């Protein structure tokens, strides 16, 4: 038994903004709660224990609250680096249950990205597998559109997104679109291009390479 | 000070078994009750079992009980979980916890770093690694790491002597089944005759390291 | 289980059971054995005689609120002739006096407590064993709480 129900599941608010998440408990559990935070991929770290006991060196701008079955974690004043995961906890008492999480992420001014690509290396080549690589870098916000051109055909089936966390100090993502044909679908084509489509960019930007150079 | 170091993750054939260790450093390890975390590749935590100071209670989830085997060695200030006939859903990461004080009814003060046990009738595969050159103010290079398995590769740069502009990508699961990921780094379009660059990777399931110029 | 004809129960708290202090006897090592039963919570006798009758208890907080809650556990008689109830042993704790750290942190407290005594008691006798704030107990751990009779 026990359910803990963080809500919200996920916000955005401004670098500065104050920042509220509430966990509620299926049955009371006194004051035996805990704030978890973890970071993209990152080893999960304590920050209130006891509803709102601040874990020795972590930043006052945390605070917690509430007894019984309904909590709240508060960040007075949002940070870039504040971007992550939290988790409430149960201890009463097993099963120590975890809430499902929120997801927290930033404000910041739109930023358009910097387009990088990147031909095939010889050693692929040699391989008998081609793989162009599309940049995009510093981004923000997370919605971009790539499109893969070759020859100025556009060329849809053999390409993979991929997206970083938002960065902790300027906020923003990267992002990269990867072609991959087989060697000799690489060169069925001479011009190779992708274009990005973003809302920093007044207009779509391409950039191509011949293969070859 | 308070150091949490897993071992013993890695790819297993669904039906078969593996004993995860966590090795303490730091504190008297003696006086604390342990937890096991895991959390599945894009899922939340979840608590999985805990063990008091002396090993006389244990506690396991409403969903294991009979499978895993939390232990405790205390001369080497050690915690163990043997986990048995594994299948997918225990595909995740795995943390291991000290609390906050003494009893398993207690805060997760300190975690390790996690160690991901992958549950697949697959095989391991090293992946190939592949320079991302740049182009003929700001300039870009990076490492394409390719045709992997299981998770995680790790990618350094210049051995950890380079750390910013960098951005390890998350990893992509290919048609193939296998991974591939790429970490970038944005150099001065400058100190490029001046420096060359190294990209150090490490994929411990199939045991190779490949160090790489750009 | 188990050889040796004296009557036994050494009865443990449910955990699952939020609000309360109920005794599981289908556990463990727990006892219940040669006629004693567990009925209304209560341990009931099947014979005249002297009984060795025991309980723990173990309360647990974190930092301290509204000057005063003081923690009690008895073990009551309820008995076949005098219809009544009487305490055969009781005891009362105080945890964190006011306190308060209103400055700020919230510690860990926990505040054990121990009956233990003989009795003469006759057939069908109901022995309870009570606390006033069961909501301050701790369910986390085995030995912790628990509640025994034997018969000499």
């Amino acid at each position: 038994d026990i359910q803990m129900t963080q809500s919200p599941s996920s916000l955005s608010a401004s670098v500065g903004d104050r920042v509220t998440i509430t966990c509620r408990a299926s049955q009371g559990i006194r004051n035996y709660l805990a704030w978890y935070q973890q970071k993209p991929g990152k080893a999960p770290k304590l920050l209130i224990y006891a509803a709102s006991t601040l874990q020795s060196g972590v930043p006052s701008r945390f605070s917690g609250s509430g007894s019984g079955t309904d909590f709240t974690l508060t960040i007075s004043s949002l940070q870039p680096e504040d971007v992550a995961t939290y988790y409430c906890q149960r201890y009463n008492r097993a099963p120590y249950t975890f809430g499902q999480g929120t997801k927290v992420e930033i404000k910041r001014t739109v930023a358009a990205p910097s387009v990088f690509i990147f031909p095939p290396s010889d050693e692929q080549l040699k391989s008998g597998t081609a793989s162009v690589v599309c940049l995009l870098n510093n981004f923000y916000p997370r919605e971009a559109k790539v499109q893969w051109k070759v020859d100025n055909a556009l060329q849809s089936g053999n390409s993979q997104e991929s997206v970083t966390e938002q960065d902790s100090k300027d906020s923003t993502y990267s992002l990269s679109s990867t072609l991959t044909l087989s060697k000799a679908d690489y060169e069925k084509h001479k011009v190779y291009a992708c274009e990005v489509t973003h809302q920093g960019l007044s207009s779509p930007v391409t950039k191509s390479f011949n293969r070859g150079e | 000070e308070v150091q949490l170091v897993e071992s013993g993750g890695g790819l297993v054939q669904p039906g078969r078994s593996l004993r995860l260790s966590c090795a303490a450093s730091g504190f008297t390890f003696d006086d604390y009750a342990m937890h096991w975390v895991r959390q599945a590749p894009g899922k939340g935590l979840e608590w999985v079992s805990a063990i008091t100071w002396n090993s006389g209670h244990i506690d396991y989830a409403d969903s294991v009980e009979g499978r895993f085997t939390i232990s405790r060695d205390n001369a080497k200030n050690s915690l163990y979980l043997d986990m048995n006939s594994l299948r997918a859903e225990d595909t995740a990461v795995y943390y291991c916890a000290k609390v906050s004080y003494l009893s398993t009814a207690s805060s997760l003060d300190y975690w390790g770093q996690g160690t991901l046990v992958t549950v697949s009738s697959a095989s391991t595969k090293g992946p190939s690694v592949f320079p991302l050159a740049p182009s003929s103010g700001t300039a870009a290079l990076g490492c394409l790491v390719k045709d992997y398995f299981p998770e995680p590769v790790t990618v350094s740069w210049n051995s950890g002597a380079l750390t910013s502009g960098v951005h390890t990508f998350p990893a992509v699961l290919q048609s193939s089944g296998l991974y591939s990921l790429s970490s970038v780094v944005t150099v001065p379009s400058s100190s490029l005759g001046t420096q060359t660059y190294i990209c150090n990777v490490n994929h411990k399931p199939s045991n190779t390291k490949v160090d790489k110029k750009i | 289980r188990t050889p040796s004809d004296k009557p036994v129960a050494h009865v443990v708290a449910n955990p699952q059971a939020e609000g309360q202090l109920q005794w599981l006897n289908d556990r463990a090592n727990a006892l219940l054995a040669n006629g004693v039963e567990l009925r209304d919570n209560q341990l009931v006798v099947p014979s005249e005689g002297l009984y060795l009758i025991y309980s723990q208890v173990l309360f647990k907080g974190q930092g301290c609120p509204s000057t005063h809650v003081l923690l009690t556990h008895t073990i009551s008689r309820i008995a076949v002739s005098y219809q009544t109830k009487v305490n055969l042993l009781s005891a009362i704790k105080s945890p964190c006096q006011r306190e308060t750290p209103e400055g700020a942190e919230a510690k860990p407290w926990y505040e054990p407590i121990y009956l233990g005594g003989v009795f003469q008691l006759e057939k069908g006798d109901r022995l309870s064993a009570e606390i006033n704030r069961p909501d301050y107990l701790d369910f986390a751990e085995s030995g912790q709480v628990y509640f025994g009779i034997i018969a000499l």
